[PDB]
């Protein structure tokens, strides 16, 4: 209605909930004004409703608050964000709201941040191929249009870095798949949860530098800002994206740069509900939390936009078995893993092939698409640089002087793969470069062992030397 | 050598190991019983005591 | 104001009933002695508070009042060259008044009302003041202090005092709409001090350690983290950064470590040199001190001090670097504080919004611009102490997420007496590229050169300790013996350094570069001979290299005419051979 | 256990000004009292050695001691797998001063040595090698302490 309720009678206050008596008439998941005695007001959200009392849950601090003069009143009974095209180019907090000093957005309509589950019939296959101008990506863990690849990075890895370059230097090849039509620039969605200032600033000018401001929509939760507003930021930053991408036709990238944040934002509110532990303390339904994020990216049917997820986060302990990147590769379709072992030899995008993996390359790979010999080429180098790194453990406690001529070939074609295909730097290789280095580094090994690729394409891409590429 | 260097570096580095994963373990099955004590002594306060 | 009486009494927590109206995290008197609290959780009637002082001998029933406000330090003149306790208390007074043991409920004024300031108006009435404009100054061991707004304060001026002497509590200027602004100002410690903007560091911390300014540098403003176990060297590091560093004001903070390290500082300090002012160096030095054996909830509010002192130096324009003793003390107090709300704990029983404070508390370090139109910085140091040196506990982990440099100390180094001990493999630093414009015009063009030959030298050493112990240093060929042998001397008289000799204990960013080239000079003549056949033992029976590990005992004067004629020494050694 | 991390060991370290560290090695073979150099540190010893109290060559002495035991262990321990073909001469001296370190001036047994004595024991150990690798130590030191005998003989 026009007016409100104001529910006085809170009874109680501690940590991030708190407590109200009289309030049988608000809705489960209603947004609800907290209104201080010097006129300050605070948000709040209900996570729990009775006819004895409810149970509200608070974005901001609780610093000041009393039982005597603070008084609740309800917002809404569906939690909502007004959505337009013209929030290109904006920037807003973790809570939506303008930071950049521009008057609000007038919406044309209003959206549940919860969002809605997408009919399988309604999806289709991810078919597009994405040139990301990185050979350990475009080779051998192929993205696509419509994929959620996650980044599994360290506390010194620069995987942000690696995430701007990604979106910097992705495009489609419509004349290889035979489309010939010019692509768009993608559109990027950015949103942060707990960043500091020192990423934040390098994010910021790189993203000024390559004019991708006037294309972007950015959400902002610093390190200083309250915890408990990390729960929205992902689901508003998701509902513009879809919004986009499914009313307007846009091609829609979204990065999101530490879901470790919110794991441990959704564990202080797991923790103060007394719910049942995972295996290290982790609420027991972060699953079914992690999963209403992530699944909300693929393509839909009968229409031409599309959603590409990147995710960011950081295993602790370089621990793969850690809950949170052990719940993220049970979701999305794929993960990307960083090396600090390259790392510390200058290796730069230090990105380990081995733990890498793409589930969604099969779709986009093979004849009309990129090239006949893709797959072969990618499964023989994997087995060739599998074997170089086992006979790596043996020279480790034999000697290397014992070997023999096959074992010092692996040797030296691990080496060489390492120091050629992995580290390129800065620049911005094509498919076919990709390619031609992966045939150049094969032709170091004897021809009858590459026992994964016919006959047919060895005897029309073998023999190429390396130093007709590198000097 | 091979024997001198089996002997006296490989074996401690995995008993070492052992005796660590061992250690964690024991704390977090300790942990998860004091937990459900305080789950038990939450189910018997509302039961029983409240009108 | 509220008042309320005592109805449970358990440990550090104190539950009043009848505190109806009080408001979260105010300042409260607790019991008839008058002891300081902070309420933490409001239910219903009753209020929880967290006591600051010992609860012994308290009895139910005994009177709470609430002040009404949270908990607030005085910042103004008179904090140089003094010694607070964790709730911004003055330690000289308290020895004055209770002799040589600390008591309880003993209140002390944080700045000095006695002693007089000479004062130097700035503003003229009818003028338009903000938040952060100066409007004074007052002298003092060689500052010049200026007299600030509050940041929440707006209007014009009615009256200024003239220049003469005044207390800090004098008025001295008058707004038009009643407000009288003294000398000094109250601000919340848990409230971060407002400002304009944030600027990317670009000018190096000179901490006056080789290995520290050399392999891995901290900006201006950064924040940086050293962990280790006990004996390793954290303490004697934050030392040698306070004592040699270039910053303007130096913060340090003891939580919960030794009573003899801070006097320790207490008695050196006043008969040393300030680096850049020549006067006394405990003039530039405030000491946050609590100790082991003082109150657990005291260890909380000492950070919080400590940071809001750094900060309001920071915004008269000023460099300030503040000091950490360790934060893992500051984490078993919040623990503590937690096990007695009967929270559900976090792994290893800290509370779940551990990693928020951590976030909370490094995030205020930054070089800004001031609400008044100065630059200042503040760069963070702050020392870990994981229990069995396992790197993985919670607070690490935690602190690792924030921070952007990582020194990693090594208890394998400190027990064969090598020191700074850093572990050079396992450390890291994300400041290393931004600094290159300025080291290539004020130490030399090739300086980033030199660095990334030293580290390739000791990985090439790194990697090849694995063959020398598993075949013997018998098996190497010449070549990797001199790799070896040039790792050697560089571990030797390059990365280690003494805290407590004469000459060694600072060392400028132009020795090390000389040191640098010194030992690349002698590594390439030494490659050069062996292509020509000379032998490695004629190669490592030169006496040439005992002059270069000798060159860090030379004092800053003399090192340029030691450097000139080693260098054709050198040269004329490998020279008259072959 | 041998477990220098266990939480007792490790929370009287953080709190204690330095350790003394009794090696079950040295007991094994008839050193008493056990004391292991090398794992052993004392924080606040360099305030209460210099001139005015006991002798002026403490700090010397006491850092070149060290510097020998180490090396005469390095070298000790250097042989135990691969083998002693690798040893010279010098190798030999400082192995030879380590064991006869660890049969005087450790294996003390129930005495109770002054530490003038007990200085004169290290510098009797101490002429076991040239002036030229006496590195840490002044030679004004050496110019009026070297020279003496195996006492304890
Ligand atoms: N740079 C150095 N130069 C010389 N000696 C050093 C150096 N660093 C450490 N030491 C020696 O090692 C000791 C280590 O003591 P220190 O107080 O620095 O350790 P810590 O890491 O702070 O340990 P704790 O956790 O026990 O407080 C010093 O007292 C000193 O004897
Ligand atoms: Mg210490």
């Amino acid at each position: 209605d026009l007016l409100k309720k104001e529910y006085t009678g809170i009874t109680y206050i501690s940590g991030p909930l708190l407590f109200v008596e009289n309030a049988k008439d608000l809705a489960y998941g209603a947004i609800v004004d907290i209104k201080d005695g010097t006129g300050r007001v605070r948000g709040g959200q209900v996570i729990e409703v009775s006819e004895e009392y409810a149970v509200i849950q608070v974005f901001e601090e609780t610093t000041g608050l009393d039982l005597a003069t603070t008084s609740v009143s309800l917002v809404e009974d569906v939690a909502r964000l007004g959505v337009s095209k013209e929030m290109l180019g904006r920037r807003f907090n973790g809570i939506g709201k303008p930071i950049d000093g521009l008057p609000p957005i007038t919406p044309e309509k209003r959206l549940p941040i919860t969002g809605l589950p997408l009919n399988p019939v309604a999806r289709r296959k991810p078919e597009q191929f994405i040139q990301t101008g990185i050979s350990t990506i475009d080779v051998m863990n192929t993205l696509v249009r419509g994929q959620k690849l996650p980044i599994f990075s360290g506390s010194g890895l620069p995987a942000n870095e690696i995430a701007a370059q990604i979106a910097r230097q992705a495009t489609v090849r419509p004349d290889l798949s035979g489309e010939g039509e010019k692509e768009e620039p993608f559109a990027v969605v950015f949103a942060a949860m707990g960043i500091t200032q020192r990423e934040l600033s390098y994010f910021i000018q790189e993203f000024e530098r390559t004019g991708a401001l006037s294309r972007s929509v950015l959400f902002l939760n610093k390190a200083d800002d309250p915890t408990i507003e990390r729960i929205l930021t992902p689901r508003m930053a998701l509902t513009v994206a879809e919004y986009l991408a499914f009313e307007h036709d846009y091609h829609v990238l979204v990065i999101l740069t530490d879901m470790t944040n919110y794991c441990e934002a959704l564990r202080e509110i797991g923790a103060a509900r007394e719910e049942i532990p995972g295996r290290r303390g982790y609420p027991g339904y972060m699953y079914t939390d992690l999963a209403t994020i992530y699944e909300r990216a693929g393509v839909v049917e009968g229409k031409k936009g599309s959603v590409t997820q990147i995710p960011i986060l950081s295993m602790p302990d370089d621990d793969r078995t850690h809950p949170i990147p052990d719940l993220t590769g049970y979701i999305t379709e794929g993960q990307i893993q960083l090396s600090r072992e390259l790392h510390r030899k200058g290796i730069y995008p230090p990105i380990d092939p081995l733990p890498s993996l793409s589930r969604l390359m099969n779709n986009g790979v093979g004849k009309g698409k990129t090239r006949e010999d893709h797959k072969q080429v990618s499964d023989q180098l994997y087995s060739a640089y599998a074997n170089g790194v086992d006979i790596r453990k043996l020279v480790a406690i034999i000697g290397e002087d014992a070997l023999t001529e096959n074992d010092r070939r692996y040797l030296q074609f691990a080496d060489a793969f390492e120091r050629f295909f992995i580290n390129q730097g800065q620049q911005n290789r094509s498919i076919e470069e990709s390619l031609q280095i992966a045939w150049a580094l094969l032709s170091m090994l004897p021809q009858g062992e590459l026992k994964r690729i016919s006959k047919d394409h060895i005897g029309k891409y073998y023999g190429q030397k390396l130093e007709e590429i590198w000097g | 050598r091979r024997v001198n260097a089996l002997e006296q570096v490989v074996i401690p580095g995995i008993r070492a190991q052992i005796r660590f994963i061992q250690q964690v373990l024991e704390q977090r099955e300790r942990e998860d019983t004091f937990r459900l004590k305080r789950i038990k002594g939450k189910i018997e306060a509302r039961e029983a005591e409240e009108e | 104001m509220i008042q309320g009486v005592i109805q449970k009494i358990a440990g550090p927590a104190v539950i009043a009933k009848g505190m109806l109206g009080a408001r979260m995290y105010d300042i409260c008197k607790v019991g008839e002695e008058g002891l300081v609290g902070e309420i933490i959780r409001l239910d219903g009637d009753t209020a929880f508070v967290q006591v600051y002082e010992d609860t012994s001998g308290l009895k139910v029933g005994e009177p709470v009042v609430s002040t009404g406000l949270p908990l607030a330090v005085e910042l103004g003149p008179g904090m140089l060259n003094g010694i607070y306790d964790g709730i911004q208390r003055p330690l000289e007074r308290i020895r004055e008044k209770t002799g040589i043991y600390i008591t309880r409920g003993v209140v002390v004024h944080a700045l000095d009302r006695e002693k007089k300031w000479a004062w130097t108006p700035m503003v003229k009435p009818g003028d338009e003041v903000r938040g952060g404009m100066v409007l004074g100054t007052v002298p003092e061991f060689g500052f010049t202090h200026k007299i600030l707004v509050p940041p929440d304060v707006r209007g014009r001026v009615k009256e200024v005092k003239p220049a003469g002497e005044y207390t800090v509590e004098e008025p001295v200027v008058v707004l038009e709409d009643g407000t009288e602004l003294k000398m000094y100002h109250t601000w919340p410690v848990r409230r971060a001090r407002p400002v304009q903007r944030k600027l990317d560091p670009n000018t190096p911390f000179l901490t006056g350690m080789r290995i520290l300014d050399v392999l891995f540098p901290v900006a201006m403003g950064g924040t940086a983290a050293i962990p280790g176990p006990f004996g390793s060297g954290k303490t004697v590091t934050q030392q040698s950064l306070a004592k040699w560093s270039n910053a303007d004001v130096v913060v340090y903070v003891g939580c919960g470590e030794r009573g003899n390290e801070m006097t320790d500082v207490l008695v050196e300090f006043p008969e040393l040199t300030d680096p850049k002012t020549g006067g006394p160096l405990m003039h530039r030095t405030v000491l946050i001190a609590n100790t082991s054996n003082m109150p657990v909830a005291a260890r909380e509010a000492s950070i919080y001090v400590g940071v809001t002192i750094a900060e309001y130096f920071r915004d008269q324009g000023f460099s300030v670097a503040l000091m950490a003793d360790s934060t893992s003390r500051w984490a078993e107090a919040l623990r503590e504080i937690s096990s007695r709300l009967e929270e559900m704990p976090a792994e290893e029983g800290y509370p779940p919004y551990l990693a928020a404070r951590l976030a909370a508390f490094y995030e205020r370090a930054g070089k800004v611009i001031t609400l008044g139109g100065e630059e200042g910085a503040v760069t963070i140091v702050g020392a870990v102490s994981p229990p069995g040196g396992d790197m993985s506990e919670p607070v690490t982990q935690s602190t690792l997420r924030i921070v952007g440099a990582f020194w990693r100390l090594d208890a394998s180094l400190a027990f064969r007496r090598h020191f700074p001990a850093i572990n050079w493999n396992g450390s890291y630093s994300l400041f290393t590229s931004a600094l290159d414009p300025w080291y290539r015009e004020n130490v030399a063009e090739d300086y980033p050169e030199l660095r990334d030959a030293i580290s390739e030298l000791l990985q090439r050493e790194a990697g090849l300790q694995e063959i020398v112990q598993l075949v013997g240093p018998d098996a190497l060929q010449d070549a990797e013996r001199l790799v070896i042998e040039v790792g050697r001397i560089i571990r030797e008289d390059f990365l280690q350094q003494n805290a407590y000799h004469e000459v060694d204990a600072y060392c400028s960013m132009k020795k090390a570069y000389g040191i640098m080239k010194m030992i690349l000079a002698f590594y390439k003549e030494a490659e050069a001979a062996i292509k020509r056949g000379v032998s490695i033992d004629e190669i490592l029976q030169l006496p040439v290299l005992e002059r270069i590990g000798r060159a860090r005992y030379v004092s800053e004067e003399e090192f340029p005419a030691y450097f000139e004629e080693a260098m054709k020494e050198i040269q004329g050694a490998f020279k008259a051979l072959a």
